[PDB]
């Protein structure tokens, strides 16, 4: 099988560095160099990820798209940047502007032609194609507009194949820019009717869970992302390893998705301890199902707490009893059974690979599906309202060849998905 | 609004037939009353059922007329026709264009209309405009003209629902709106191998907008009805029309129209306070007791009579 | 006299590897496929100075097939009897059985086909699946489907591992064991049942471990099968030809499902201790806590037991431990069966991994049975696809797959009557 990822946008490439800085490690692939692999099996499945060329020389088969040239020419002038082909470089010298109008329909809509070629030629690449990892945010231009529409291409050229989403929804207490809910609310709009998996991060719940999860006082964004990416691993590339119990893209589909939307999932890591003292190797896994299964622990900033759980799938990947991880699962079910919602007899999706994060011993990836995001696109949806009231800086959009019911629709769209997730919630 | 979920439906067995009969075929259906069909024992009843004689005229009148009077009453409306293929769908819409006895449900409607308007013709102004397109792997293409394909639906300013571009246009009379559908009909078939595959697969979809303005009284009245043809049960938009039917029935607040393209443009026509008619047509014929059971099913969607556990 | 075995999805296949384990372990024949009739009816001599395996392998990842053919046992199997369908697995009926499972299907059979002719007078195909999975439920559906009409003058005994009570695992796991039993009811002879929760009560509860890993409860199945196909189909005082089965195990057409059950479980480490009697296993047998399976005979009258022993066994100590059972009552036989107790004698012991947890006695009782038990765990079972049903839950998974309204529903009612049927066929008199 396979896939190939998407780096739309600064921010989804920022991430792309980070994803690929990890990954590659948890397969052995140096720089330009080959498979060092400190074993045999991170690599008969890799093919997942990279294309056979030299011999030494497995190059990462994802897509850098991005209107700002700086950017990409800070992550193809830095660590792993040199391992990409140049041809993957999708660049649009031309104005980044923040506006999702800008990159979604005036300026983006042009380079697009020239990703999907590219699109089509990794796609066409060799074997059997999975679907595609999609990284980017929904507050900004390359972001939300022209990554949101790489998809809806993406979506009428194979709507076979899957699409992930990786969307790092605008974080509540401070927003990053300004007409963030602009650019958001447009992009999840594209979302909900074209990509079928989604894990939204935020910046904020990742601090937290980074400022105290991990005593971190001074989290870097090359932090946040490096966290992120460590789930992205868990989901993907772990699940293309052997197991017990092993699953892939679609069955983490076919076992959360209850209703069509697509629904928007919540990322969580297993092991989280800080550094030195913290290493308590309470990992025998009631230790983990604890963390998971937690608040706190959720990259997304609604907590669980807050609204049932429709699909859960605790990805775990490290040597364990298929009875002390398909019990556990279990009490957890009962001791929650509050929320978690009833008519779904088992929500929980036990999945287990063997082998585990590199350096690590046990843990275990969480993909939820809670009816809690509701409020999150609510949160969202409330920001566009106060300011489209105003149309405040709607005049970037417009004047960029945009519709005045263009965000109407998304709103509403957007604004509606937010009622249908309570329709399970009660 | 109104009642909300104001769906009825109706059942429709095919005639029998000399070569059925030939055959030797055998025996679906047994008849109860004017609401119920058994099969296999058990009883389905629904807002009529019509037998292998019912003629044209019974099934107009009892389905399609009170419709026709609320379009012109200023109500939206939808008609479908709901079955496997060779149940009778489209000789219940279309049956024979010109023939006066054989016509069916569409023919029925025109001629009412206008005669409705020949009367008046007062202080009334009356502009009926017509839309003929079909939906194909959920994709809309104009009948009226070929080049428009792959149609996107769009909502306007006050939200309702409209096809891109879809060609409209105005008929003076009952002729012209039976040139236009023999148009879309002629229309349908370039670029089709199999027209039975073709027209079995794709939902036809024909769109009566009769709008009045009275002179005087100065209130101006628009009706839409959409009458649809649709695949063969034996597909998305089925899907999607089952889970919007049962929502109705559910008296569910949240109505999944956003599922398919047909919905989103029916949206306005189907439920609410709109009058919806679902004629299920069903062969007695042996084979598919299987197919009619799925057909009666899905009727049941809609709110009937809950049994006693 | 052989019985070919087509084992169906991940699950079937690991469960394949094990039950595949213990027979060369019991057969003297290394991983090499070299030992140094009897055992036929499993074991083609392809020439030569090996043996090879008179099966085939399903999956449509390959990971799980791709593990057989790295570890030792490797060299046991043709390289081609291990189908495999790149593509994807799906943990979905529908995909599996129509859409994907399809294009795989002639393929597979032609193995079927091409094994089943090599042969000599075969018996039938001893077939592993996992109910509640994608490539497991689905595929088979339509495998024994194409074999029913293919063969129908043979048994389909189909060696099922049907959804936990309450530990299942996919979210569906109804949706596709309400579709796999009512597209294969119509074509199994006899379908054996081993539930993967009931096993584990009897690692925790017989035998001790808090760690079971799957390869255990593979093992065990891997022992009670050992006891149907392999040491029967093996010379012994009382044989049993598989037809024998179904004959004195199906009252009913309905591919009717009995349970596995064993006598011997016990961990290694007591593997000291004084044996048991020929009267305590007996008698363990009719204990709801040594079953495989989470169907407590809560109420459900057995109806056919078929007694297979293997090891030393004296017949009139059966034909006398089965006498004091006939007389206990409480362990009430259905009305219309006088006597329901095949008694099946094998030589051989049972033969133990050399170091897994299995005690290691010598003799052993794997009695298999119809009881209107399981009218419970049908009901239990078919509960669940309502619930979810009736909310459509992950319907779009299958239609988009194509399957319809029809097939849920019209398997739903399927399986309705076999919520009556295990019921008239007991319950009264
Ligand atoms: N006893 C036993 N049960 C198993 C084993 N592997 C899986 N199962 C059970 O069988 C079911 C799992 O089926 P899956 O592995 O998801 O699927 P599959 O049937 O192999 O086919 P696919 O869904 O397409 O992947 C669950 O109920 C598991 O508890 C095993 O090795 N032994
Ligand atoms: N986690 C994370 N968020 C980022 C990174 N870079 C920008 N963001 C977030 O992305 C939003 C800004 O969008 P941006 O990526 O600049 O848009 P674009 O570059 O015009 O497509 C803000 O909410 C930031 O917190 C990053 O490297 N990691």
């Amino acid at each position: 099988r396979e896939i190939v990822h998407i780096q739309a946008g600064q921010c989804g490439n920022q991430i792309g560095a980070k994803f690929w800085e990890v990954i590659s490690d948890e397969h052995g692939i140096d720089p330009t160099g080959s498979y060092h692999g400190d074993s045999d099996l991170q690599l008969e499945r890799i093919n997942v990820y990279y294309n056979e060329a030299a011999g030494n020389k497995y190059v990462p088969r994802a897509i850098l798209v991005d209107l700002e040239p700086g950017t990409m020419d800070s992550v193809r002038s830095g660590p792993f940047g040199q391992i990409f082909r140049p041809d993957n470089f999708v660049f649009g010298q031309s104005g980044a502007g923040n506006n999702w109008a800008k990159g979604h329909y005036t300026e983006g809509a042009e380079l697009v032609d020239s990703v999907l070629d590219v699109v089509r030629k990794e796609s066409e690449s060799c074997d059997c194609l999975q679907g595609f990892q999609l990284t980017h945010s929904l507050g900004g231009g390359t972001g939300s507009g022209m990554g949101t529409l790489l998809i809806s291409k993406i979506r009428e050229e194979y709507p076979d194949r899957i699409m992930n989403t990786f969307s790092v929804v605008p974080s509540p207490k401070v927003s990053d820019t300004v007409v963030e809910p602009y650019n958001a609310t447009l992009s999840v709009h594209q979302l909900v009717e074209n990509t079928d998996e989604t894990y939204c991060i935020d910046n904020e719940a990742l601090y937290d869970i980074c400022f105290r999860t991990l005593k971190l006082t001074t989290p870097t964004y090359g932090d946040l992302n490096h966290l992120v990416s460590a789930t992205m691993s868990g989901v993907t590339t772990c699940l293309r390893f052997p197991g017990q119990l092993n699953a892939d893209l679609r069955k983490l589909a076919v076992n959360m998705v209850p209703f069509p939307r697509l629904h928007f999932f919540m990322p969580g890591f297993a092991p989280l301890t800080s550094r030195g003292s913290q290493q308590y190797r309470a990992l025998t896994v009631p230790e983990l199902t604890q963390q998971m299964f937690d608040a706190k622990n959720m990259m997304a900033a609604c907590d669980p707490r807050h609204g049932r759980y429709l699909t859960v799938a605790a990805v775990f990947r490290g040597r364990m009893s298929m009875k002390e991880v398909d019990e556990q699962m279990l009490n957890v079910q009962n001791k929650n059974s509050s929320y978690f919602v009833e008519w779904i007899p088992n929500n929980v999706k036990t999945a287990v690979c063997d082998i585990p994060p590199r350096g690590l011993k046990m843990s275990a990836t969480f993909i939820g599906n809670s009816t809690a995001i509701q409020e999150l696109f609510k949160r969202i949806s409330e920001q566009f309202t106060a300011m489209f009231r105003r149309k405040a800086f709607l005049h970037w959009y417009t004047g960029e060849g945009m519709d005045e019911m263009e965000f109407t629709e998304a709103e509403s769209n957007m604004n509606d998905l937010v009622s249908e997730y309570q329709q399970y919630q009660d | 609004d109104p009642a909300e979920c104001n769906i009825k439906v109706m059942c429709r067995f095919r005639p029998l037939n000399e070569s059925e009969v030939n055959r030797g075929d055998k025996y679906v259906a047994k008849f109860q009353g004017e609401d119920t069909v058994m099969i296999a024992s058990k009883p389905y009843a629904f807002d009529r059922v019509f037998q292998s004689s019912t003629s044209q005229e019974q099934v107009y009148n009892d389905c399609a007329k009170k419709i026709v009077k609320d379009v012109l009453e200023g109500y939206n409306g939808t008609i479908f026709a709901y079955g496997q293929t060779s149940s009778g769908k489209n000789h219940t819409m279309e049956g024979k264009l010109h023939d006066p006895e054989g016509m069916g449900i569409i023919p029925r409607i025109v001629q009412d209309i206008f005669n409705y308007i020949y009367s008046m013709d007062e202080n009334l102004e009356f502009h009926i405009k017509v839309s003929y397109f079909e939906i194909y792997l959920d994709k809309i293409r104009d009948l009226l003209d070929v080049s428009k394909t792959n149609l996107s639906v769009h909502e306007d300013k006050n939200r309702v629902p409209y096809v891109k571009g879809c060609t409209e246009r105005f008929v003076c009379s009952p002729d012209e709106v039976m040139d236009t559908i023999d148009e879309g009909k002629s229309n349908r078939h370039v670029a089709v191998t199999n027209m039975n595959e073709h027209s079995s697969r794709s939902h036809s979809i024909f769109l009566i907008n009769v709008k009045q303005e009275n002179t005087q009284t100065e209130q101006k009245l628009s009706g839409k009805l959409y009458l649809v043809d649709l695949a063969g049960s034996e597909n998305k938009s089925l899907s999607a029309l089952g889970n919007v039917i049962s929502a109705l029935a559910e008296g569910s607040t949240y109505v999944p129209y956003r599922d398919s393209k047909m919905t989103r443009i029916l949206q306005d026509s189907l439920g609410g306070n709109c009058r919806t008619t679902i004629v299920i047509c069903c062969s007695p014929s042996s084979y598919n007791e299987s197919e009619t059971k799925s057909t009666l099913l899905f009727g049941q969607r809609a709110k009937t009579i809950k049994n006693t556990v | 006299r052989e019985c070919i075995s087509i084992h169906v999805g991940q699950a079937g296949v690991q469960i394949g590897n094990a039950c595949w384990e213990l027979y060369c372990l019991e057969h003297g024949i290394q991983p090499d496929g070299q030992m140094p009739d009897s055992f036929n009816t499993f074991f083609s001599e392809t020439g030569a100075g090996k043996h090879v395996p008179r099966a085939v392998f399903v999956d449509l990842e390959p990971t799980v097939i791709d593990e057989v053919r790295t570890g030792t046992y490797r060299q046991l199997f043709h390289p081609e009897q291990l189908i495999t369908g790149k593509e994807d697995a799906a943990n979905n009926y529908a995909r599996g059985h129509y859409t994907i499972g399809k294009e795989i299907i002639d393929l597979v059979l032609d193995r079927i086909r091409k094994l089943a002719d090599q042969c000599t007078g075969l018996q039938g195909f001893s077939v592993f699946h996992s109910f509640g999975g994608g490539t497991g439920s689905g595929f088979t559906s339509l495998l024994m489907e194409r074999l029913s009409v293919d063969y129908g003058k043979k048994s389909k005994l189909e060696f099922s591992i049907y959804p936990a009570p309450q530990v299942s695992t996919a979210v569906v796991e109804p949706y596709n064991s309400i579709l796999t039993t009512h597209t294969t009811l119509e074509h199994s002879d006899c379908a054996f049942m081993v539930d993967n929760e009931a096993i584990y009560d009897i690692c925790r509860r017989n035998l001790d471990i808090e760690r079971p890993t799957y390869t255990n409860l593979n093992r065990l199945i891997g022992q009670i099968v050992s006891s149907i196909t392999a040491s029967l189909r093996f010379d012994g005082a009382l044989n049993v030809d598989l037809t024998e089965f179904q004959t004195n195990l199906v009252p009913y057409p309905r591919g009717h499902f009995p349970l596995a059950t064993y006598a011997p479980v016990i961990s290694a480490e007591k593997a000291y201790h004084e044996q048991l009697s020929v009267a305590e296993i007996t008698n363990a047998c009719f204990e709801p806590a040594n079953q495989m399976v989470k169907c407590d005979p809560r109420h459900g009258k057995y109806m056919a037991c078929c007694l297979l022993y293997r090891g030393d066994v004296v017949p009139k100590d059966v034909n006398a431990a089965i006498a004091t059972i006939k007389t206990k009552r409480t362990i009430q036989f259905v009305d219309w069966c006088p006597t329901g107790f095949k008694v099946g004698i094998n030589y051989e012991p049972p033969t133990v991994v050399p170091g897994g947890d299995l005690a290691k006695v010598q003799r052993a009782v794997c009695m298999l049975s119809n009881t209107t038990a399981i009218a419970e765990a049908w009901a239990r079972l078919d509960h669940k696809f309502d619930l979810m049903y009736a909310k459509r839950a992950f319907v779009h998974w299958y239609v988009g797959e194509g399957m319809e309204e029809g097939e849920f529903s019209e398997a739903r009612e399927d399986m309705a009557a076999l919520e009556k049927d295990y019921e008239e066929v007991g319950v009264d008199s």
